[PDB]
């Protein structure tokens, strides 16, 4: 599962999730396409054309004029609590809000897991400020990259 | 420390995908077209976690208006009937029978782009949006370590699946991290999308090539399933809080619990995790089937616990 954010010069902001739900999906590649196909048998039970019932891209607009896109990959509803309460509620800087340890039960950086557990997730974010300055943040728990001009 | 810029910004799980979005911006493209180029770049570079063979989800916030959501996830195939999975106690995880729902992302790209032509007054050539994705397929990617690890740690189980070894293995093992890894097949696919158009995946030559492949494989999906498929446009689940509005793409059954947590909203250090107590009282608020905007401060203040 990948999360991606983009904000352009006019302030259009995009938050995106793309996935095959499990590693390599079904294993099955479609001949002469290179496409490994997703495997969503879990979105259904046993007592056609039926759609599944699901992933959560996120975005926020703030009273002071900030727009913000974020997203967590792996882990998950507690990661969003953390980033919301840290960044929005508590004024913690964006990059620090994503880095500070999290909980499902807790990261050793405070039952108590390693100082950086892949089970607390990978979160990214962009905040656009009314002065037009653009802020991207990456999760130290992975190898993400923020690229801006 | 935080990277700050003045014009545009892309955050991605792989630096090559971030730069593919970034180039489109610098070339005058919109954030959406930059996102589409990335969706294709991150498909070549992290193929084990995502790609053209899965689903996609957009939340788009225009400069002034309401947010726009894109549920680009596919439905089960027309051959995927309750009978076809006999006395099996679940749907298999691997094999042609697990590949039973349609792949949506590409429909998300086609829909977002039509949105980005309505919002922008312009649009770049599709052949430009896929250019980086194509070249990284023909000419290769730096094998990520997680692609190597995922492939090794699933090698014994997926070793025999149709197309697996020919496409993901090197000398029959997992490719070495830091090595150049090609996808000559995926490039022909991406080159077809560029000549024929993104929607040809469901309604053009590539859709028909995908149909035969499904037949030969025994997959419960038909050409009708592809042609009949559009990205959906549901409404975002919206949370009003003291500092503003926050959106999540989720149906009311799955996303009520998460958004209610935040609606918490007098918090300005260990109390911070405990005040988790809100999550306890939140699942309670959910408790028919998958059964709405109650998430009001007039409704969550009883919190007061």
């Amino acid at each position: 599962t990948v999360w991606m954010g983009v904000v352009d010069n006019s302030g259009l902001a995009v938050s995106f999730i793309q996935s095959i739900y499990h590693e390599f999906g079904s294993g099955v590649v479609l001949p002469d396409t290179g496409i490994v196909w997703q495997n969503r048998g879990a979105a259904f039970s046993l007592d056609p054309g039926k759609q599944p019932f699901h992933l959560n891209p996120a975005a926020a607009r703030l009273n002071d004029g900030r727009v913000m896109v974020y997203g967590s990959m792996g882990g998950q509803p507690q990661t969003q609590a953390a980033l919301f309460t840290r960044y929005i509620l508590q004024g913690v800087p964006l990059q620090e809000s994503i880095s500070r340890p999290r909980w499902l039960k807790l990261e050793g950086r405070f039952e108590v897991l390693a100082d950086f557990s892949e089970a607390m997730g990978h979160a990214g974010a962009i905040v656009r400020h009314p002065n037009g300055l653009l802020e991207g943040a990456t999760d130290p728990r992975s190898n993400g990259a923020a690229a801006g001009y | 420390s935080s990277n700050v810029s003045t014009h545009g910004m892309a955050v991605a799980p792989h630096h090559l995908a971030s730069q593919s979005a970034l180039a489109i911006l610098r070339e005058g493209g919109s954030a959406i077209e930059a996102m589409v180029a990335a969706a294709a770049a991150i498909a070549v570079v992290y193929p084990h976690m995502n790609g053209l063979g899965g689903d996609g989800f957009w939340l788009i916030v225009p400069p002034e208006g309401d947010p726009i959501a894109i549920d680009a996830s596919g439905a089960a195939g027309s051959l995927a009937t309750l009978e076809a999975y006999a006395g099996q106690r679940h749907i298999p995880n691997r094999g042609p029978q697990a590949a039973l729902t349609v792949a949506g992302t590409v429909s998300g790209w086609v829909e977002a782009l039509r949105i980005s032509r309505d919002l922008t007054g312009r649009a770049l050539p599709v052949a430009r949006l896929l250019a980086d994705a194509i070249g990284y397929a023909e000419d290769g990617i730096p094998v990520t370590a997680s692609q190597a690890h995922a492939t090794a740690s699933k090698l014994e189980e997926l070793r025999h699946q149709p197309g697996f070894s020919e496409t993901w293995l090197v000398a029959g093992e997992a490719p070495r991290p830091g090595s150049r890894f090609r996808q000559p097949a995926l490039a022909g696919t991406l080159r077809m999308l560029a000549s024929d158009g993104l929607d040809s995946f469901y309604r053009g030559p590539l859709a028909e090539r995908l149909a035969q492949g499904m037949a030969a494989l025994g997959m419960p999906i038909t050409l009708g399933d592809l042609q009949a498929h559009r990205a959906r446009r549901p409404g975002p689940l919206t949370l009003q809080h003291q500092q503003g509005t926050l959106w999540n793409l989720a149906p009311p059954t799955q996303g009520l619990v998460s958004l209610a947590i935040l609606g918490t909203d007098k918090m300005a250090d260990a109390q911070t995790v405990h005040r988790v107590e809100a999550t306890k009282r939140a699942f309670a608020l959910r408790d028919t089937d998958p059964r709405q905007q109650l998430l009001t401060p007039e409704a969550l203040q009883p919190a007061d616990s």
